């Protein structure tokens, strides 16, 4: 709403886009259907953990923990005027919504938030109206909100609130013999390897291979160094003597 | 013929003809794209899926 | 001080999609009508005393008039609830006046809502009754109307002399 | 439905009236079949569900598969009549049309251009005490795809 | 700006059987009659307020008379109600007219519905009256309707003279 007089209003109005709005894989429902609008969306809160216990003679001995995966609610509203578009608009949804892989959501009262699911089902829709109320399912699998990505070269200037581990490090070979990366207390290294000068030496986490100029060159890693545990925090500094370094994580 | 799974011959069934590395049931088709052929020609049946 | 009477407050009325075409009309012979506003408290019990938690605003909306001979607007209306449009109501203070940017305009509120309920009872004594409920998205928004010079005052008759009319 | 009339009185004749929702089962229409049949609503060929496969891990699960699910449609009716043995005939007729052993073509008339496969499965308990009864009936499709218009190129 | 009367409101009854047949008649002795719609709006809370999203029509009807004295049109609904058929309702409004087209009819509506009580309470100080109420199919369709030349005019007496009848 907004207020107008009792005369004649000789301007346009445009649609109202809800508070909580949805981009699923880069569009916007609002801007496809003409009838269609996003009520309230529930679930993207808190998370839950499962706890793994064993009984004794006074009490339980925890060993292990996990965590939860995430499961959103979205609630809309579909409205028309003729028995056979909504049809269309329903075949148009399905078509817009059905996914293969994974894609990426953003929220509009989260502007700073990433999000990782796919659609996994629906409830059943009424059969006797033109204007439905129903609900349809989003499962996410990774129940982290991600950020904004940020390079920073061997030095963490950024707030965080957990430790995180860093997607890959781009590095570049100015000094010729062996490579060690060092950290508080931890470090990778690759001691029986001879690197000239400008190689571009890229170790990717997310896969688990170190890259030498594009080819998988895994076996030059030691088997003592912490590959898995390398975890940054905030204030905290990454310095190697052979080359230059690149961090990128969120 | 797609939906059982043969190649027909002159009414007769010669699937053992093609090769052990060629897609037969992967073969989707898209709007506006071309297939052709430098041996006969062609005819295709297809349906619009919604679903 | 003085007090304020109930006859000053009147209702306007415009459906949505004609908002570029016309002014808002003023429904004739109106009676009364009531205006409500609420929230749902829920308590919860602690040791200290209860503590209130509000919930969202309610609006229960109202109207009465008898129907008089020619008048058009009690179709647009039936229209509008056959058909299920929008629709914009007004309600204007008379009893209130702008100061200073508003000089000739009264206090008042708009709303925006559906129309859920349309009865009459003809009987074999009486004049014919008109009850109308809606229901109304969002919340109201406040400021200041115009009201025209025909909608704002009642007609009398003056002195006449004893001679012939020519 | 109906549609205005005069108060004088009407000379002409009219016809049966045909719902929105109507069902073609095998290329027959069950309200030519019989008179006292009507189908009102049908209700669960909008909106279609996943099955997705995962298991446990530390920080989440992995997915590792998906399916699609069957469909189910649910067909209310009504039937009327006016004598209690010409109801009985009447539900022997409707279930030896109903029955088949393979699938079908179904069409609706909501839908003008589109095209179900399924057979009859199931159906609701009826009343026994009255000559009008409302319940329904189900229909498993084992193919949860819309199909078109057939088209050579 | 004129009030509109109640009794200007009547009401017209015919089987649907007998379409081809007779002419609907009006009911003897009508007193009052009900006539309601609404629809049901489910309130969905949003952060920015309430959306409402609207059902289907409902409808009440019913209507109260006097019985009279060798009427047969009260056996003809009597049967009807006991074989369950159904029946044609009219309600004219007699204050309004058409122009062009319409030159001698009136506004009215047409429904299409059962009968569903049938009540009468016979005391022995008071005379009889009959209460119906009915279930309406469908959606009520509007039109002008004809009203013939005694079912709308009252009977009166008129000046004599005072010399022996012949």
């Amino acid at each position: 709403y907004y207020f107008k007089d009792t005369k004649k209003y000789p301007l346009e109005t445009f649609k109202f886009i809800p508070t909580s709005a949805m981009f699923y894989d880069g569009l916007l429902l609002e801007d496809l259907i003409e009838g269609y609008t996003t009520l309230k969306v529930e679930g993207r809160e808190m998370t839950s953990l499962t706890i793994d216990s064993t009984a004794v003679k006074v009490g339980a001995i925890v060993n292990g923990q996990k965590i939860n995966t995430r499961s959103i609610t979205v609630t809309y509203q579909l409205k028309n005027k003729s028995s056979q578009a909504i049809q269309d608009d329903f075949k148009k949804m399905m078509a817009h919504l059905y996914r293969e892989e994974d894609v990426a959501i953003y929220f509009e009262d989260e502007p700073t938030t990433l999000y990782y699911g796919r659609y996994q089902s629906a409830e059943s829709v009424d059969g006797s109206s033109n204007s439905i109320i129903s609900s349809f399912t989003i499962f996410c699998s990774d129940p982290y909100k991600y950020g904004s990505q940020i390079v920073s070269t061997g030095v963490i200037n950024t707030v965080l609130r957990q430790p995180v581990m860093p997607t890959k490090i781009e590095t570049t070979v100015t000094k010729s013999g062996p490579m060690k990366i060092v950290k508080g207390s931890q470090s990778i290294s690759m001691s029986r390897a001879n690197f000239k000068s400008g190689d571009k030496v890229v170790i990717d986490f997310v896969v688990g291979k170190v890259f030498v100029n594009n080819l998988n060159r895994t076996r030059f890693l030691d088997l003592d160094s912490d590959f898995s545990n390398f975890k940054i925090n905030s204030n905290d500094k990454v310095t190697c003597s052979s080359a230059n370094l690149k961090i990128y994580y969120r | 013929d797609f939906v059982v799974g043969k190649v027909f011959v002159n009414n007769l069934n010669r699937t053992r003809f093609l090769d052990l590395d060629s897609d037969f049931s992967n073969f989707k088709i898209n709007s506006n794209d071309k297939v052709t052929c430098s041996s006969a020609n062609l005819k295709i049946y297809y349906r619009s899926v919604d679903l | 001080a003085e007090a304020k009477k109930g006859i000053d407050v009147i209702l306007l009325y415009r459906v949505l999609k004609n908002e570029a075409k016309e002014a808002a009309w003023k429904m004739a012979f109106q009676t009364e009508h009531s205006n409500g506003k609420s929230r749902d408290a829920d308590s919860t019990a602690t040791k200290d005393g209860p503590i209130q938690n509000m919930a969202a605003i309610e609006y229960d909306f109202s109207a009465t008039s008898i129907v008089a001979v020619g008048d058009k607007h009690i179709d647009e209306l039936d229209d509008a609830f056959d058909n299920s449009e929008l629709v914009e109501i007004w309600e204007i203070d008379k009893a209130e006046k702008g100061t200073d940017k508003d000089v000739d305009k009264y206090k008042a509120t708009y709303f925006q809502g559906y129309v859920s309920s349309f009865s009459k009872t003809p009987n074999s004594e009486d004049a014919l009754e008109l009850e109308i409920e809606f229901a109304i998205n969002g919340i109201g928004q406040k400021g200041y109307a115009t009201l025209t010079t025909d909608q704002a005052e009642v007609v009398s008759y003056v002195f006449k002399d004893t001679v012939k009319v020519e | 439905m109906y549609y205005f009339k005069d108060t004088k009185k009407y000379p002409l004749e009219t016809f049966k009236f045909i719902p929105t929702s109507a069902m073609f089962y095998d290329g027959l229409l069950l309200e030519d079949l019989i008179e006292g049949y009507t189908t009102l609503k049908v209700e669960g060929r909008e909106m279609t569900s996943l099955t997705i496969d995962s298991t446990a891990v530390k920080v989440g699960a992995i997915v590792n598969g998906q399916k699609i699910n069957t469909r189910s449609i649910t067909v209310t009716y009504q039937l009327k009549n006016k004598s209690s043995q010409a109801i009985q005939d009447d539900f022997k007729k409707m279930m030896a049309h109903l029955y088949r052993e393979e699938d079908v073509a179904i069409y609706f008339e909501d839908e003008p251009t589109t095209l179900y496969y399924g057979r009859y499965q199931s159906a609701e308990s009826v009343d026994g005490s009255s000559n009008s009864i409302i319940s329904s009936f189900t229909i498993f499709c084992s193919d949860p795809y819309k199909y078109g218009s057939q088209i050579v190129s």
